[PDB]
RNA sequence: GAUUAAUAGGGACAGUCGGGGGCGUCAGUAUUCAAUUGUCAGAGGUGAAAUUCUUGGAUUUAUUGAAGACUAACAACUGCGAAAGCAUUCGCCAAGGAUGUUUUCAUUAAUCAGGAACGUAAACUAUUAGGGAUCGGACGGCGUUUAUUUUUGACCCGUUCGGCACCUUACGAUAGGAGUAUGGU
């Protein structure tokens, strides 16, 4: 089994799945919620992470990693720290299409004062 | 009458939170290795002749 | 002496506000000081026991310190 | 100057405790708490808010309340409403929860 | 296009946990109302343990867990479990469609008396204005001291989110709760599906 | 009509005067989940046997 | 450390709820707290700058350091637990690879 | 030749106490900007859109650097200052409060004409007589823990000052509008 981290930056607006070796740096596949659904309004939506999801664990296995780190992060700088349908429905389609799931860690940046 | 239930409550507030005091300084004092006096006793602060 | 104690404060007091000439808190309380240093000087002066022309503003500071 | 905004204001608590909030937990449970799931829970708040808006308009006394009571039943519900009341006030301060300001 | 249907169904590796700490009055209530949270959670799959000696929340994968959002649902339900949301209402933010968010909102205020003013303003006379608020944006309001928590849906976490902004910049309250009415009717008739709605504002 | 409220009289009496079981204790309360310093002393006891 | 390695240790403690106590907040004074982060930064100073990196993440692993900030600083004022939140190695200003393939 | 020494004042000393002030210094993130690398079709809003940025690679991912800001959680029915106001670490500078004293001068006092120093908003509104909290001293002492045993500090409780607030008690007090007509302008 090899590990790959998985960041699914889940906003209010859109969502991102994105996957990358340990390092972070190397990205393997990203695939977006707006890039799948037509509607802007749809952008963000359970079913446009479940398709992403969908996607990218299609990828991942076809290279092969067959396992998952995540790390899920929201908005963080004034905006709300909380992370979206796209990050739920995007883990539960992701470990329902396979992915042994590893460490899960909300890694959303908190700022110490803002503003 | 009400100034008499109410300034009795007041007694028995009062007069409950100095048995708490007394009880609180027997307990955490040296005073714990004797047999409480009984308020009979405690009644007469000394005698003479 | 109370005058020769408070007004070795205001020497004090003075001399850090005049290094840092930025603070507010510090020339209030130079205020404070002040006032209560004119209102005994001047007990002290209707008692008499120091000179009727004895006056401090500043060169009275400056020949006690120095 | 505005109406609809007054009686949205005034009758949001019979409103949120009657069925409207699926996501308060007193509005769920009495969503399904049985008198608002009867026959015809809509015209029994129709009442109530009818009846919340005369006393706006300027009625001193209320329908719906009962007038006469035993003293004993009385005594017991203002009991056990100031007693409830003062529990919910004591258990904000406590966690630190704000609530209205109400004399 | 945006139903979440119910996981139908070994998920976890490393045996993941998230933990909280709480104090005593919770500690409390916690004790005493506990074995909800404990029934619903081992419905989902999900070993919680309380600790009333140290005053920690516990939660962590068993081996029986299929549903992955559900830690994450978990370790969203502890921290408002300790941050003094009833029960029940955390047991509501164990359902599919529903999330939290916190709003700090100390420090848009400097002024001590200005900042008082504005939360109880937020709160409004008998509660009325935050129960009204609670129904325009179906969701669920809870003013607590310095944050502002609120669950409910994402559409609805927006709306709330934006009427605090708004109350402690000093735009009322029953300002933006007419906004909302208005929107809200807007709404509801769809013929004015997509133009700019500020022609009524 | 008359006889003693047993459980009454020996709260109040209470009140003026102031290796087979422990395993199903533990098993009853180890359904909770609550750690409860009692139950930790009970572990620590079932650890000394 | 010895190494020439500059390093920034963040340490992070929190205050110590004593049983058989009934009031509820368990407040130091801030010249305890001075006093505290005093002894701290004195513990975790001697504690780092004795040793090599090698040793400091040995030392690191099962959490040595905290354990004697507490068993130190529990006479000026009882801490509940002491941990090194964060450690950042700054400046390395060497490439060893004899030291390298040593560890390795 | 010169009183009590005031339960009105000021001063000294000691141990303290504080998110009181000033100056420098230390960090923490985040935001913006820039560079490098992996990038490969949107990203960004919004109720919905759009403007905009986007194969010269946006948004994103990882590592840095610079700038400017503020100091989350801790954070209180708390603390400080005369107010406005004051929360990163450390160092310096003065001041200040309370307590204790086997410390002094002995009316120096109180009040405010005049005067002087500090500076986008609002929008539901001589005691009371104790009690339970609270912080700052001080005194005490059955004991747990530092403590390898004396210090000392933490926990408990009791006594005495002082103050920010709670509730209870008062001891009392006191301080034209809307409709409907008529006729003019």
């Amino acid at each position: 089994l090899v590990f790959g981290v998985a960041r699914i930056f889940a906003s209010f607006n859109d969502t991102f799945v994105h996957v990358t070796d340990l390092s972070g740096r190397e990205t393997i596949c990203r695939v977006t919620g707006g890039m799948k659904v037509k509607a802007d309004r749809d952008e963000s939506s359970p079913y446009a992470a479940m398709l992403a999801a969908q996607d990218v664990a299609a990828r991942c296995k076809e290279l092969g990693i067959t396992a998952l780190h995540i790390k899920i992060r929201a908005t963080g700088g004034n905006g709300t720290k909380t992370p979206g349908p796209g990050a739920q429905s995007a883990l539960r389609a992701l470990a329902r299409s396979g992915m042994k799931i590893g460490r899960i860690e909300d890694v959303t940046p908190t700022p110490s004062d803002s503003t | 009458p009400k100034v008499v239930k109410k300034a009795t409550e007041i007694k028995r507030e009062e007069l409950a939170a100095i048995k708490r005091r007394e009880e609180n300084e027997r307990k955490h004092s040296n005073k714990k290795y004797e047999k409480r006096k009984s308020e009979r006793e405690k009644a007469v602060l000394v005698k003479q002749q | 002496e109370d005058l020769y104690f408070l007004i070795k404060k205001a020497v004090a007091v003075r001399k850090h506000l005049e290094r840092n000439r930025k603070d507010k808190d510090s020339k209030f309380r130079l205020i404070l000081i002040e006032s209560r240093i004119h209102r005994l000087a001047r007990y002290y002066k209707t008692v008499g026991v120091l000179p009727p022309t004895w006056k401090y503003e500043s060169s009275t500071a400056s020949t006690l310190v120095a | 100057n505005d109406l609809a905004l007054q009686r949205l204001i005034a009758e949001s608590h019979i409103l949120s405790e009657a069925g409207a909030n699926p996501s308060h937990w007193q509005s769920s449970h009495a969503a399904t708490t049985g008198t608002n799931t009867r026959a015809f829970a809509t015209g029994r708040i129709a009442k109530k808010t009818t009846d919340m808006r005369i006393q706006a308009l300027g009625a001193k006394e209320s329908i719906l309340t009962q007038q006469k009571m035993p003293m004993n039943m009385r005594k017991g519900i203002v009991k056990h409403q100031e007693e409830k009341e003062k529990k919910r006030r004591q258990e904000a301060r406590e966690n630190g929860i704000v609530l209205e300001r109400e004399v | 296009k945006w139903k979440i249907e119910p996981f139908l169904p070994g998920p976890f590796l490393e045996e993941s946990s998230f933990m909280t700490l709480f104090p005593k009055y919770r500690e409390r209530y916690l004790k005493d109302c506990w074995p909800l949270v404990t029934k619903a959670l081992e419905k989902h799959g999900i070993a919680a343990t309380l600790d009333i000696v140290e005053g920690s929340m516990t939660v962590k994968t068993t081996r029986k867990t299929y549903d992955p959002a559900a830690i994450l649902k978990a370790r969203d339900l502890i921290k408002l479990l300790a941050r003094s949301v009833p029960a029940p209402q955390a047991l509501k933010i164990l359902e599919d469609g529903m999330a939290c968010d916190i709003i700090k909102i100390r420090s848009m205020v400097r002024n001590k008396e200005r900042f008082v003013k504005r939360r109880q303003r937020l709160l409004g006379q008998n509660g009325t204005t935050l129960k009204a608020l609670e129904l325009l944006t179906q969701t669920y309001i809870l003013v607590h001291g310095n944050t502002v928590s609120v669950m409910g849906g994402y559409k609805g976490l927006k709306e709330v989110r934006r009427v605090v902004e708004d109350t402690m910049n000093n735009i009322h309250p029953i300002y933006l709760i007419k906004e909302l009415m208005i929107k809200r009717e807007l709404a509801k008739d769809p013929a004015l599906a997509h133009e700019d709605w500020s022609r009524y504002l | 009509i008359g006889n003693l409220d047993l459980r009454s009289e020996k709260q109040r009496q209470a009140e003026r005067d102031l290796n087979t079981a422990l395993k199903k204790y533990l098993r009853k309360q180890r359904k909770k989940n609550i750690i409860d310093e009692k139950r930790l002393k009970a572990e620590e006891l079932y650890r000394q046997m | 450390t010895t190494d020439h390695y500059l390093l920034r240790l963040f340490a992070i403690a929190f205050t110590k709820r004593r049983p058989n106590q009934i009031k509820k907040t368990t407040y130091a004074q801030s010249s305890q707290i001075r006093a505290i982060r005093r002894k701290m930064v004195e513990i975790i100073q001697r504690e780092a700058a004795s040793c090599t990196l090698h040793q400091l993440v040995s030392k690191l692993i099962p959490e040595v350091i905290g354990r004697e900030i507490e068993k130190a600083t529990q006479g000026i004022y009882p801490l509940q637990n002491v941990h090194i939140r964060k450690v950042k190695l700054l400046k390395q200003p060497k490439f060893d690879l004899g030291a390298l393939m040593a560890l390795h």
